[PDB]
């Protein structure tokens, strides 16, 4: 795998106390997946 | 934690569609009354309460449901592939299919009666129990099932999917056929 | 090999007109109770992402919707109100979407601007020696 | 088969070429005139069109007529 | 002497340089919405020697809004029209080094 | 692939059996 | 043969120039509210067809009136009203008129690119060999 | 050997596959606003084989249509076109080099 | 066989509208 | 691919169908 | 044959025809203000005829007392369209010149 | 840098990072 | 450094 991937756009460039990315697609920016 | 009569309402659309996708909801109130689909993938449930009515399809993929209180009503199906269920309740009243892929089931209640397809692929389930009655298609692919009940009913195709099957039903009236 | 420029610009631009498409339908949709089947529109978003291991395209791999709670509105007359009297209308916010209009048109805009240049370097290349 | 049907068959395969690109000459002159004089049924992308065949029909005319006249005087330049 | 090596010189790997740096800046630019993407440089000295005798990220200016991403989309347009510009002049020193050894062959 | 994503076909849905059985 | 792109191309800007044609009608007779209620304008549009048997024209099959109802006013003081005094105006809508413009206009000239770069082709082959 | 065959290679049949396929995307191009029309692709590498020596392919859309039921991402044909285009333009100039050398070893010039 | 139809806004609007004449759809 | 892509169908209900 | 009247045929013509025109409608425009003046139209077919005129213009409208029959929306979009055309007129022209100066250059 | 930059963190109150 | 330019890191 080794692929980032996520949201683009201005949901994204938000604080993340806004909570309206889904956790999966959260953890999909890192890297581990 | 638990569900309670508010943060319910903060799940539910226009039309009663219950959305707890990867909500840290651990059970939910007793004698549940859902309007529309019910989804709890990804849930740390363990146990659904006593009385629940689905009026709609139910998914808990890849979910930690465990346990199912009998009297449950669905009126779809009940997608459960990848979840932790090991045994099945008697006395469940569903309308749709039964997809226990990559579960740990081990056990099945006799007479069960599945409406549609009923999927037990790469379960440790060692017995289909006797008088099964499958209107659908069956999927063993990967189970540890090699012994078929003496008698079953399978309306759509048997899939065996690799498992080889050393006895067959005496009364089976198969409306398809049998594929490896 | 500028040819893979023209692979990158061109999969880039195809994924701006994808969130293109998701913004207008959200702006759209940001008024409606109703649905084709039976779900309350939620704000759909797309899936962009890079299979860094050169040039990396951009590929979309799916829209996902919002996970913002749907508004809900006090309509008790209204006949798809539910037991408390409440309706439930999409999550779409105007600002943020108004962004991505803005921002996936300036991108848009950007990468075809690298394609036209990329196209001229090669052209050159043709020319050299003669 | 005599040489001279080869030579018949070469010479018509030029008529038709020369036919052709007058055709195309003759048909972008009549639609450029029509569209100035202000026919109402004329199109410009019509016009632009029709000057766009012709343009490239003759200058594949030209091409050819250089090739056949560098290929005489090549030949009338040889040891003999 | 008289080898295309001697020749040409670094010319004839100077072009192939470019047009891979225009690759890392070309994607930089797509990648610029994708969230989490680490902008990604080329080091034009190592390169060249690496094709002489036969890529890292890129420090943000100012810290990501939230996506993770740190491309900078003035960075890599002003980029960009240098590494054309110099791909073009690279060019133009490649092509003549041609047209000269073809001069003096030929004698005209 | 992308946990949740949305699926480009109409959603097997409750009344007519058809979808509530057919996987 | 030597041609066909500029038979396809130029077969596109004839039959987009026909629907902005129709499209200008439907805007200047938007309120002809005319006389009857059957001889009333309605809104026109072309029908494009591809007849795929290479390249394949374009062809307009002959301008279709819109199936969409009269919009109906009330006004029993046009002499041209009916008994209930509703005079019946043209179904023209203008939202969908300013989208067709937009639509003809952009798509026809993006025919002209394609027609003018098929020619660049067709002149740098005639310097094959030279 | 000394054939014109032998000497010119492929860059004879890839510029007729070339031209065939600016006809193939100006089709699409031109039939963009058509309803129901499905866009047509071509794939080179059969068409140069068949060139060679001597079906219908369809492109799947990115995204469903809005009613009309045509196929045709015109931000795609755009850029399919354009790099039809350069690498044509690179054929003739691979298969005129042909002619030159060959002219240029039969003359001495 | 041929594709036929009105093009522009009045096709790329859901059938539910009812403007292209059933004929012509 | 060498089947025509599907059309769409946009539904105005999807039980209806 | 081969001469400038047959090569160039009436495109040598028409290009002072749409001068002529301009002229007219920018009159046109001008005096717009001024009253009495009856506002002027050139007939395109006369001056065909002279190749091979300065009309008046039955108003729409009634006047206001001014007696000018000048209708500036008109004017308008009469110059659009003659300056439009004049344009493809030079492009017609000035491509007789370019291909007759490639069949004698051969080049 | 041969090291990727790290991702940016904006949190709500710092101290629970 | 700047006599009292702020840091990126939490304080």
């Amino acid at each position: 795998g080794n692929m980032v991937a996520g949201i683009p756009g201005a949901l994204s460039n938000q604080p993340p106390a806004d909570a309206s990315i889904p956790q999966d697609v959260a953890q999909m920016k890192d890297g581990s997946v | 934690y638990e569900l309670d009569y508010y943060s319910k309402f903060g799940h539910t659309d226009n039309y009663g569609n219950l959305d707890l996708r990867n909500k840290p909801y651990t059970q939910l109130p007793s004698g549940f009354v859902v309007k529309g689909n019910l989804n709890i993938s990804q849930t740390p449930i363990k146990k659904l309460p006593k009385g629940l009515d689905v009026g709609g399809s139910l998914e808990a993929t890849n979910s930690a449901l465990k346990t199912i209180r009998s009297g449950t009503k669905i009126k779809g199906y009940a997608n459960l592939l990848g979840s932790k269920i090991e045994s099945w309740p008697r006395g469940i009243k569903l309308g749709g299919y039964l997809n226990l892929t990559d579960t740990p089931l081990k056990t099945l209640p006799a007479k069960l009666r599945v409406k549609g397809d009923l999927s037990v692929i790469r379960t440790p389930i060692s017995a289909l129990p006797e008088g099964l009655v499958v209107d659908g298609n069956l999927y063993i692919g990967g189970s540890a099932l090699q012994v078929f009940p003496d008698t079953m009913t399978v309306k759509g195709n048997i899939f065996l999917g690799g498992n080889k099957i050393t006895k067959w039903p005496s009364n089976l009236t198969l409306g398809g056929a049998v594929a490896p | 090999s500028l040819f893979n420029v023209f692979n990158v610009t061109g999969s880039a631009m195809s994924a701006e007109s994808v969130r293109l498409n998701t913004t207008s339908s959200n702006l759209a949709n940001a008024d409606s109770v109703s649905s084709s089947a039976k779900d309350t529109y939620k704000a759909r978003h797309a899936v962009f992402g890079a299979e860094l291991s050169d040039t990396v395209p951009v590929k979309v791999m799916g829209i996902v919707e919002s996970d913002k709670p749907l508004s809900a509105e006090y309509n008790p007359d209204h006949p798809l109100a539910n037991e408390e009297g409440y309706i439930y209308k999409p999550n779409v916010n105007v600002m943020e979407e108004m962004a991505n209009m803005i921002s996936a048109s300036r991108a848009y805009q950007t990468n075809v601007q690298v394609a036209d240049s990329s196209k001229q370097m090669l052209l050159r290349t043709l020319q050299m020696g003669q | 088969a005599s040489g001279a049907k080869v030579g018949a068959d070469f010479n018509d395969l030029l008529t038709k070429a020369i036919n052709n690109v007058n055709t195309l000459q003759k048909a972008s002159g009549d639609l450029q005139t029509r569209f100035d004089r202000g026919d109402a049924d004329v199109s410009l992308s019509d016009v632009m069109i029709a000057r766009n065949k012709s343009s490239v029909a003759f200058d594949a005319t030209v091409q050819i007529r250089n090739k056949l006249v560098e290929a005489y005087k090549d030949l009338m330049n040889m040891p003999v | 002497a008289i080898s295309f090596d001697n020749a040409l010189g670094i010319h004839q790997h100077t072009v192939g340089v470019r047009e891979r740096n225009a690759e890392v800046i070309s994607t930089n630019i797509a990648q610029a919405n994708t969230p989490g993407y680490k902008a990604r440089g080329l080091d034009f000295a190592k390169e060249l020697q690496a094709a002489t005798s036969g890529k890292l990220y890129r420090l943000p200016t100012q810290p990501d809004t939230g996506d993770g991403n740190t491309v900078d989309l003035d960075l890599e347009r002003n980029l960009f029209m240098q590494n054309q510009i110099r791909h073009q002049a690279s060019l133009d020193f490649l092509g003549s080094k041609f047209k000269n050894l073809t001069k003096a062959i030929k004698g005209e």
